[PDB]
């Protein structure tokens, strides 16, 4: 006997306040969630359908096996498929850049004619030379008189280096639309992904890119542990799983250098929900309250703390 | 900014002060 | 079937002179589906209401299709008489609960089906039950962004305006001085001269010492003109974006920020049970419009801030203008759902088909052809 | 423009603010910080499940 | 020599010179150094 705690602990805590029925607990020992294996299913679907639990707690991913064998509440937990990847002038000034590059250009050529026209030393050569060599650090009355340029050269060198040292301050793939999934042989680098097999992610990409599972099998693992030590030691190129802990995991991670990809591009927004029993008379109480929980302000104090990360941009 | 002032004055203090000895040399 | 005029989702349009309503294409060519759409031709009250045939088409509308054709249904699209999603309205004996729109439809056996945007919440879900979400989308924070400019515009020095006056009365005390020790064991302006192209870039011991602490006085003065150059342009950020609803700037609205709800939005009725969001309700209560629309056009003017609503109708609208940007990572997220009676007996078949259209990827192209347009 | 990225960034860190700091919150090989052992703070924080 | 050191270092201002002006390397890094420290300690 042990006491379990963590997010689904206190949904089911939440949800005993107003069912007010006892509920015992106890893990699994088939392995994984299970799949529909020779039409014997596993894991917490195998224990549902026999009648060993009558409602199912965890991260059971809603996918098209289950919802036709058993009936599941109104998922509370946004997940679906996502992929974890390793983190990796005139913007500086001139932005327009045609107004000033002509601007100084024009009073140059008007410099030229009034030192020209101060002639009642040489306007070709000099006057050029001396502009040039005033304006910047590199290199008789009339000239002195016509030295106030310096003040406007100064100001612009000055303005230049500020704008040079203060605009230095400081995805992908984006989504499974991409070709790189489905074209691994056409870069130099062979494409190393990442899954768990017995989950609803492998039979997902099977309904959905069968000949890409050929491949995704020659990469497999046994938990998500290992997914995250291959990609800190980057023997894995990028990994597939639930977004929920994917997403947990880059939120929580050491040193910022594991990221999603943007937002909104996940294969198929999923939920998590509680897989009940058919014909079970809490179908019409369970969603209830997990709707009210949800809409009157029950979940944002578990979400803080539970789920919120760092390294958000 | 009010340190500006104060190290231009003590700039000028010390500028004075050479001009004077430079003088009376 | 009863749909609602959702401009991102419900593209409610006029039918020609012959009854029908005009083919267009989309980016990639492929016909646009459209369904003879039946509704009010005046939306507001006291008018002379006709059950006009319109024209209506989206997101929804070719779901609508998609199920049809996967589960053998023959439809007539129909348009809300209100116009609202269906709340609690007060009517003589106020003491009686009794639903408005698409809800009050359904409940009255008008309608038997409801494929558009209407929000799962508790409330609507006690009497009338709710089939699998197509899409996650929760309200978030919609801010206009406008193209960086410098804040700097300042003429005779950036706080001190004397400061040119008192180099100018130094330039011209250390001119009148050297001139005076000129006379010493070069008449009329060299010194000045002298001076400018010092203090500028441009071309006995009294006067060794005297080009040292006036270079001196030289170096500091452009030192200090790019010091406050570069201070101005690092504090030259206007404002940073809001993070989501644990912004500290949210937590303490005041007059520079100011921003607020409409009247009674299912964004109201979820503040109100916030009671950790009383500095929100002490200004958010003072800045209410009567509708979004309104709220919206008053953003656009520089009016408010910050706007506050769902993502289905602020993410659209940024896409439409550029104006406007969508901020906030998420906050308060739901979903959407179709409304159908407590003995219908469709719930498993619609399920399991929005649940294989999600997974075959139906969803994300539905989205990108009808949800994000030109992107800025 | 370099040299100045580095003075802008020359600060070493922030001092932590309290509990509320985000990182502490994330504790990494970079800042550690352990108690003893069974201090009234262990105490504390074992009934915090966040 | 003191007025050529003085306006080498800052603006403001045959072959033994030339073999000495490598002085303008530490010269141009002192200024560079003294410009950033002041706009960056305010
Ligand atoms: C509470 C707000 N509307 C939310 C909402 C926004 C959108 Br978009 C669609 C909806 N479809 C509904 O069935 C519903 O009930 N709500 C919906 P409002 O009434 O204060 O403007
Ligand atoms: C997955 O299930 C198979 C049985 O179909 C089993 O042999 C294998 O060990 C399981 N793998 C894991 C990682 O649970
Ligand atoms: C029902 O749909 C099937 C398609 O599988 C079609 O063959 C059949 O004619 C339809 N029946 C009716 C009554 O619409
Ligand atoms: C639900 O779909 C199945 C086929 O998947 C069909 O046999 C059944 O008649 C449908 N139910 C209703 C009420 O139409």
């Amino acid at each position: 006997k042990k006491c379990c705690k963590g997010f689904c602990i206190d949904i089911l805590k939440k949800l005993s306040r107003t069912v007010k029925f006892t509920y015992d607990l106890y893990l699994v020992t088939n392995g994984k969630h299970g799949k529909k294996v020779n039409n014997v299913w596993n894991g917490m679907i195998g224990e549902v359908v026999y009648q060993r639990a009558v409602m199912a707690v965890g991260s059971l991913t809603i996918n098209e096996e289950r919802s036709e064998v058993v009936d599941f509440s109104v998922p509370f937990v946004e997940t679906g498929i996502s992929v974890m990847v390793s983190r990796s002038l005139e913007p500086f000034s001139a932005s327009v850049w045609v107004m000033m590059f002509v601007m100084l250009l024009i009073v140059s050529a008007i410099a030229v004619f009034v030192f020209e026209y101060f002639s009642p030393s040489f306007t070709i050569g000099k006057a050029i030379w001396l502009l040039w060599g005033l304006v910047f650090n590199n290199s008789t009355t009339s000239k002195i008189m016509v030295s106030v340029w310096a003040f406007f050269a100064v100001i612009f060198l000055a303005s230049y280096t500020a704008n040079l040292a203060a605009f230095m301050i400081q995805d992908q793939v984006t989504g499974l639309s991409d070709k790189k999934f489905q074209r691994p042989h056409d870069y130099s680098p062979p494409f190393r992904f990442g899954t768990v097999p017995n989950g609803s992610t492998e039979r997902n990409i099977r309904n959905n890119y069968p000949y890409m599972h050929q491949y995704m099998t020659k990469f497999n693992q046994k938990g998500v542990e290992d997914a995250l030590v291959s990609l800190k030691t980057g023997k894995l190129d990028a990994f597939i799983y639930d977004a929920a802990v994917l997403n947990y995991k880059a939120g929580r991670d050491e040193g910022c250098k594991l990221v999603t990809i943007g937002s909104g591009y996940i294969f198929a927004t999923t939920g998590y929900g509680i897989a009940l029993q058919k014909g079970s008379p809490w179908k019409r109480q369970i969603d209830l309250a997990l709707l009210q929980f949800v809409g009157d302000g029950e979940m944002e104090e578990l979400e803080t703390c539970w789920l919120t990360g760092i390294c958000h941009n | 900014d009010i340190d500006n002032m104060a190290g231009v004055f003590y700039m000028l203090a010390a500028a004075m002060a050479l001009s004077l000895i430079t003088f009376i040399w | 079937i009863v749909t609602i005029h959702q401009e991102p989702f419900v593209y409610v349009k006029p039918t020609l002179s012959d009854g029908t309503c005009k083919e267009e294409f989309t980016v990639n060519g492929d016909p646009v589906k459209k369904v003879i759409c039946t509704g009010p031709n005046d939306t507001s009250p006291g008018s002379p209401r006709h059950t006009v045939p319109q024209c209506c088409y989206g997101f929804c509308i070719d779901l609508l299709i998609k199920l049809a054709r996967t589960m053998n249904f023959t439809y007539e699209v129909h348009l809300v008489a209100d116009g609202k999603f269906g709340t609690q309205e007060r009517v003589n004996n106020s003491n009686k609960k009794e639903w408005n729109g698409m809800m009050g439809e359904l409940l009255s056996g008008q309608a038997d089906m409801i494929v558009a945007p209407l929000t799962i919440n508790n409330e609507r879900a006690q009497y009338i039950e709710f089939s699998k979400p197509f899409k996650y989308q929760g309200l978030t924070i919609l801010v206009k962004k406008e193209i960086p400019r410098s804040t700097l515009d300042s003429f005779m020095q950036p706080f001190q305006s004397t400061l040119w006056l008192l180099v100018g009365l130094s330039v011209h005390v250390v001119a009148v001085m050297l001139y005076l020790l000129d006379r010493f064991s070069l008449t009329l302006s060299s010194a000045m001269w002298f001076s400018w192209g010092v203090l500028l870039n441009s071309g006995s011991f009294s006067a060794r010492i005297l080009g040292m602490v006036w270079a001196g006085f030289a170096m500091i003065i452009v030192a200090s003109y790019t010091a406050n150059l570069a201070a101005f342009l690092v504090l030259d950020r206007p404002e940073e974006r809001i993070t989501g609803i644990n912004d500290p700037r949210l937590r303490n609205p005041s007059d520079k920020f100011i921003y607020a709800t409409v009247k009674q939005s299912s964004v109201d009725i979820y503040f109100r049970r916030q009671v950790c969001l009383s500095t929100m309700y002490r200004h958010m209560e003072k800045h209410n419009y009567e509708s979004a629309a309104e709220a919206i056009q008053a953003v656009r003017d520089n009016k408010l801030h910050a706007f506050i609503w769902d993502s289905a109708v602020l993410e659209f609208e940024a896409s439409q203008k550029c104006d406007l940007v969508t901020t906030g990572e998420l906050f308060f997220r739901s979903g959407f759902g179709i409304g159908m009676r407590k003995d219908s007996p469709w719930k498993q078949n619609v399920s399991l088909s929005i649940l294989k259209s999600h997974e075959n990827g139906f969803m994300e192209d539905l989205d990108k052809t009808w949800v994000r347009y030109q992107e800025c």
